[PDB]
RNA sequence: GGAGCCUCGGUUGGCCUCGGAUAGCCGGUCCCCCGGGGGUCCGGUGCGGAGAGCCCUUCGUCCCGGGAAACGGGGCGGCCGGAAAGGGGGCCGCCCUCUCGCCCGUCACGCACCGCACGUUCGUGGGGAACCUGGCGCUAAACCAUUCGUAGACGACC
């Protein structure tokens, strides 16, 4: 009942549009690995597009002015914020269904993350165009925790490789089971091939 | 328009034994091994022919710009062949009018100290690139030989010391000082 | 012993951009994402089930707190599976984004 | 004339109304490429009024028929001579295309003239359509398909139906 | 590196369009993104079809680059594409897909009872294989 | 219209929220970054401003006008009685910052440090850490303590120690000690932690932390001066004498 | 660690995870080379070791037969693995519990409430009072007043 999206390889605006619509339909969404998000256009172009955002602050009092968040998760969170009627109750009730993260926190490191192919860089961009990683862009504009979240994410990568290698051998026994049991489940597989489940 | 196909084969000699992992190419032979990536160039690299005597590059449906990249790869891989078969030798000359530019090398040919340049008290320290060995030649006074198998690392490290000795706020037409690249060849010939 | 209604979301009221017609609701039935597959749901009876504070009588049961607003799927909306529905009382705006059931019993099969 | 949809080729023949001075005026035939035959008749009078001193009020259409393709199952090379207008001055061009029908090649030209030169259909006067032999083509983008052993892959297969499983599990494959 | 090449005589399978699910043979290439294609023995009149609505398969049958449907039909029946196609694992999971779509509710019930018992005999088997690996380890 | 004659602005905005400090004791906003190459050592100490006085020394900077001459220099005396470690604390490294992982206090804490945990020592029953103290004479408790230390050997990145001053030795009026976290810069966390584990409940003289002729940073709260006008708070110009509403 | 009364609501089976490539991948055999990697070979690739997917599936009970199970199904103690925002996860024995559990078939019954709606859950849900009953526990601090002057317009602060 909770949609856990992986942010690696997604285009920022293309992903935010689909997340914003789902959230407005009472769907709880969790975008993970926000530093993996890509933005179209070369890196330097996107950096200047963000440095021009830092220069916009309330002249008389910057403490009231626009709050330029530097975490990739909060940069993506602000993008979705612009695609919602956040000045209303149903807009604010929507944003509470969204929950973004940098890296993969513990509640979701052991869950199968979905992927939105309609918002995926390998699909929506010509292979000759240049793009910018949100992680690197955020690091060079103030984000302080790129180095650590790189090491923490590296930990869970081999912690998942252990599980995966454990999972292949787990079902390698399964594929070895049928060819030991083929004589006593034959009357059950043909029923699954008659209706196209094993063919 | 879009050209249907543009290609270019690259003959490889027998002493070198090339192999490629997808769009990355590794080139092994006498003077060592070189490995270059091309995952940014978007072409088809097929190593055809038993005996593996030649390598072709392919580009289907390419416009004017991305057709220009089919030869740069053939130029790059050929430079990777020369570096493993003959290496790269860049000789640099120390041209000075009045102040002799004395040069000494540290860390077994990987760091160059340039003193007395223009009679300046500031010693110039340049770090070579990994895999490049610097040396002062013998039987010749002011030459600074550079060896290595990667043409990029050799030629860039040559431009490092070529830009590390520049004349500030003077008439560079009068002060023709510095270490300049003179000859670009190979460590051995056939 | 199981669920016998389709899942649908009260997307919003039939509206233009600066006018909304609260007498018609826009539904987003889960699973259907194109017009050519909405015709199964046309005419089906849909309900908005909610629970309130005071107890209400219940047909074939003793008073609980749950109430309903009955409606029916009138016609397809848009081009991507949404569908219009008309209820005996205009749906309350606090239902935007909540579950309403799409039963099957006005069935045509 | 809006180049709406796929154009069709019409054979329109017309003449001046008979006067007591000239009992039977000569007939005038044109090949008009138009969406429907109603705009073909108007586009016919546009050209006749330019070459002759004739108008719709002094003339009549003696036959408005559509001409069909004599070989809609053979790839052909078409040469087209245009007279389009730019923001500054007018130009004659000779464009080549490669289609199955003359009407399909002409509509292929209006879209291409609209894309390359931002020329809208009302500023183009297509003047001659000749289906040329492959040896006599000039433009190279057409000449590269004259190969008895043409062969190429479809390298980067852009994913279509990218919204059917809007939230899928596996990453899509772009290699087949 | 590529294996499937759009060339004269390559059998392709149409993804979408009014002919979705039919084989067809490429006889000519009109322009870059549109080919003149023809399936004579697959109820597909010779026509121009874009390269989108086709998935080129691993079957090449030879004939001149513009031969009329008569010669395409003979080369199609010479290679016997219709039977060779039905033997590929591609076609077999195509026809196994609508078999799961035409599944009647009762057939959907008979599956539920066959799947249930089948998975039981599988899971207790691998259960007996893990306990067969732990005394193997010591 | 622009300003006729340029002038640099008055006061820095880098110190801008000129408000009463929320703390009375100086807070170390940042400790020196550590490297496992060096031996373990504390990185801060806690002293009390006594006063000022002269000094006479012979400067030894060559090439200066004052080389090999004697100078008078104003020095500040800071009375620093030794501190006592009363606990350690670990910090895990998170993408949200530095989260405190686990705190472990010493078995027997001095009353002067227990003063810190109360707003009214006279009214209190002085019960702080009384049930915590019972975790060192039962095996079940001690078998939990090492499981806390072993856990900090695995997950903690930076390790600080809780030390406090000894108010009894000072001529000051108050007796409530000052607690503080002093980061331990040094070797690996393992050897970093066991060094503090044995320094627990021990004295730490200032001679262990600093040496002579060493550059250090001083962190404290400025001498307060109350409500002040712009002329004293920012040093602007006094308006001329003829001004009506005040100058 | 038991029953009831208010109140706030939404929901109406689960997916417990490789990393990533996209002009390439996935799974195996390891005959091969070093402390898991590399290389090789064999299979798949409009992904079927497929999210176009998988899992679980419940009308209930009583007998009897067949297939499947015997290592299984169900119960109290320890054992560790888990730290980015840490599970009632797995492992040992336990006295008792069954060939009952699933798949085919036999027999019998379970208000058959007489065509009709909020049914079917997550639900020992959240929050709140008042009773149950035992076992185990636990006996503080803040603020004022007073004082200080490292503070101070008053509060605050030490």
């Amino acid at each position: 009942q909770v949609l856990v999206l992986d942010g690696r390889g997604h285009l920022l605006g293309r992903l935010a549009a689909i997340v914003a619509k789902q959230v407005l339909l009472g769907r709880k969404v969790v975008v993970v690995r926000c530093e993996g998000i890509n933005i179209s256009g070369n890196f330097y172009r996107n950096k200047l597009k963000y440095l021009a955002f830092l220069r916009k602050r309330m002249n008389t009092n910057p403490s009231r002015g626009p709050y330029h968040f530097r975490a990739p998760s909060r940069i993506f969170w602000r993008t979705v914020r612009g695609m919602l009627p956040h000045k209303t109750k149903r807009g604010q009730a929507a944003l509470d269904r969204l929950k973004v993260f940098d890296g993969i926190p513990p509640p979701y490191d052991k869950k199968k993350r979905m992927v939105v192919p309609a918002a995926l860089k390998v699909v929506r961009l010509k292979p000759t165009r240049k793009f910018a990683y949100l992680g690197r862009l955020a690091h060079e504009v103030g984000w302080k925790y790129q180095a650590v979240t790189a090491t923490l994410e590296e930990k869970r990568k081999e912690k998942a490789k252990i599980h995966y290698r454990k999972k292949k051998q787990l079902m390698r026994l399964r594929k070895q089971a049928e060819k030991n049991v083929e004589k006593k489940i034959s009357k059950f597989t043909d029923v699954l091939k008659t209706h196209g489940l094993l063919v | 328009m879009k050209t249907i196909l543009s290609n270019q084969t690259v003959d490889i000699p027998e002493n070198v034994d090339i192999s490629l992992k997808g769009r990355t190419v590794i080139v092994k032979g006498p003077r060592g091994t070189l490995r270059r990536d091309f995952n940014h160039i978007n072409v088809e690299l097929s190593l055809l022919g038993k005996k593996k005597k030649r390598l072709r590059v392919d580009k289907w449906w390419g416009n004017r710009k991305e057709l220009a990249t089919v030869r740069t790869i053939c130029s790059h891989v050929q430079n990777m062949i020369k570096g493993v078969t003959l290496g790269f030798r860049y000789k640099m000359r120390s041209v000075y009018a009045h102040f002799p530019i004395n040069v000494v090398i540290q860390e077994n040919g990987s760091l160059v100290e340039i003193r007395n340049f223009l009679g300046e008290k500031y010693i110039r320290r340049v770090r070579m690139r990994p895999g490049v060995a610097c040396s002062v030649s013998q039987a010749q006074k002011d030459e600074l030989v550079l060896e290595g198998n990667d043409i990029e690392l050799v030629s860039n490290s040559a431009a490092l010391i070529q830009q590390a000795t520049t004349v500030k706020n003077k008439d560079i037409r009068k002060f023709l000082d510095g270490i300049y690249v003179s000859e670009k060849g190979t460590v051995q010939q056939a | 012993s199981g669920r016998l209604w389709c899942k649908a979301i009260f997307a919003g009221y039939k509206r233009g951009l600066r006018n909304q017609r609260e007498h018609t609701a826009l539904l987003k039935i889960e699973g259907v994402y194109a017009r050519d597959e909405t015709e199964f749901y046309l005419g089906k009876r849909c309900a908005y089930v909610y629970k309130a504070k005071n107890n209400t009588v219940t047909p074939g049961g003793k008073p609980n707190k749950t109430r309903v607003i009955w409606g029916k799927v009138t016609r397809a909306h848009g081009n991507s599976g949404m569908v219009r529905a008309k209820f005996r009382s205009n749906l309350p705006a606090k239902a935007i984004g909540h579950r309403i059931r799409v039963m099957l019993y006005p069935s045509r099969i | 004339m809006k180049a709406s949809g796929t154009l069709r080729e019409y054979k329109v023949v017309g003449r001046c109304l008979p006067t007591p001075k000239c009992r039977t005026p000569p007939l005038y035939r044109m090949r008009i490429f138009a969406p429907n035959h109603v705009v073909a008749k108007s586009r016919f009078w546009y050209f006749v009024s330019q070459l002759k001193k004739m108008k719709k009020s002094s003339g009549e259409i003696v036959y408005c028929g559509q001409v069909f393709e004599k070989s809609p199952l053979r790839v052909k090379n078409f040469g087209i001579w245009l007279r389009y207008d730019s923001r500054s001055g007018t130009h004659n061009m000779y464009r080549e295309y490669r289609d199955l029908t003359t009407a399909g090649a002409v509509t292929q030209c209006y879209r291409d003239m609209g894309a390359r030169h931002r020329a809208r259909a009302h500023s183009i006067q297509i003047m001659k359509v000749e289906e040329i032999a492959a040896s006599k083509c000039r433009r190279p983008a057409v000449k590269q398909f004259h190969d008895s052993k043409i062969k190429f892959p479809l390298p980067h297969r852009v994913l279509r139906r990218q919204h059917k499983p809007r939230f899928t599990t596996k990453r899509p494959n772009t290699f087949f | 590196v590529f294996r499937r090449f759009v060339e004269v005589g390559r059998v392709a399978y149409v993804s979408f369009g009014p002919h979705a699910g039919k084989l067809v043979a490429i006889v000519d290439v009109i322009d870059q993104n549109r080919a003149l294609v023809d399936g004579p023995c697959t109820r597909v009149r010779r026509q121009a079809m874009p390269f989108k609505c086709m998935q080129l398969t691993d079957f090449i049958l030879k004939f001149p680059h513009s031969a009329r449907q008569k010669y395409v039909r003979k080369a199609w029946e010479k290679a016997d594409i219709n039977t060779k196609w039905a033997a590929t694992r591609w076609a077999k999971k195509i026809e196994a897909r609508e078999r799961k779509a035409k599944m009647t509710d009762f057939d959907r019930y008979k599956v539920m009872k066959a799947k249930k018992m089948r998975n039981r005999i599988i899971k207790n088997e691998v259960k007996k294989l893990q306990r067969a690996a732990l005394l193997k380890a010591s | 219209s622009h300003r006729k004659f340029s002038a640099p602005r008055h006061g820095s905005l880098g110190f801008l929220p000129r408000k009463r400090s929320s703390r009375h004791r100086g807070k170390v906003k940042s400790f020196p970054k550590d490297d496992p190459s060096k031996p373990v050592h504390l990185t801060a100490f806690l002293g009390y401003k006594a006063g000022m006085t002269h000094i006479v020394r012979e400067v030894d900077r060559p090439g200066s006008k004052v080389n090999k001459k004697e100078v008078v220099e104003a020095v500040t005396i800071v009375e620093t009685p030794p501190m006592v470690v009363v606990g350690i604390v670990g910090y895990v490294e998170t993408p949200r910052g530095l989260r405190t992982f686990k705190t472990v206090f010493a078995e027997h804490i001095s009353d002067e440090c227990k003063r810190r945990f109360y707003k009214n020592w006279h009214k209190s029953k002085k019960k702080a850490f009384t049930k915590y103290c019972k975790k060192w004479q039962d095996d079940a408790g001690k078998r939990q303590l090492d499981k806390d230390f072993s856990s900090m050997k695995k997950y903690c990145q930076v390790i600080r120690v809780l030390a406090h001053t000894q108010m009894r030795l000072l001529p000051l009026r108050q007796k409530k000690a000052h607690l503080m976290e002093i980061q331990v810069n040094g070797g690996t966390v393992a050897e970093k932690l066991d060094w503090a584990r044995e320094r627990l409940e021990q004295q730490v003289p200032v001679s262990q932390v600093f040496g002579q002729d060493e550059m250090i940073d001083v962190i404290g709260v400025t001498k307060g001066k109350g409500y002040k006008g712009v002329t004293s708070r920012w040093h602007t110009k006094k308006l001329p004498r003829k001004t009506h509403r005040g100058l």
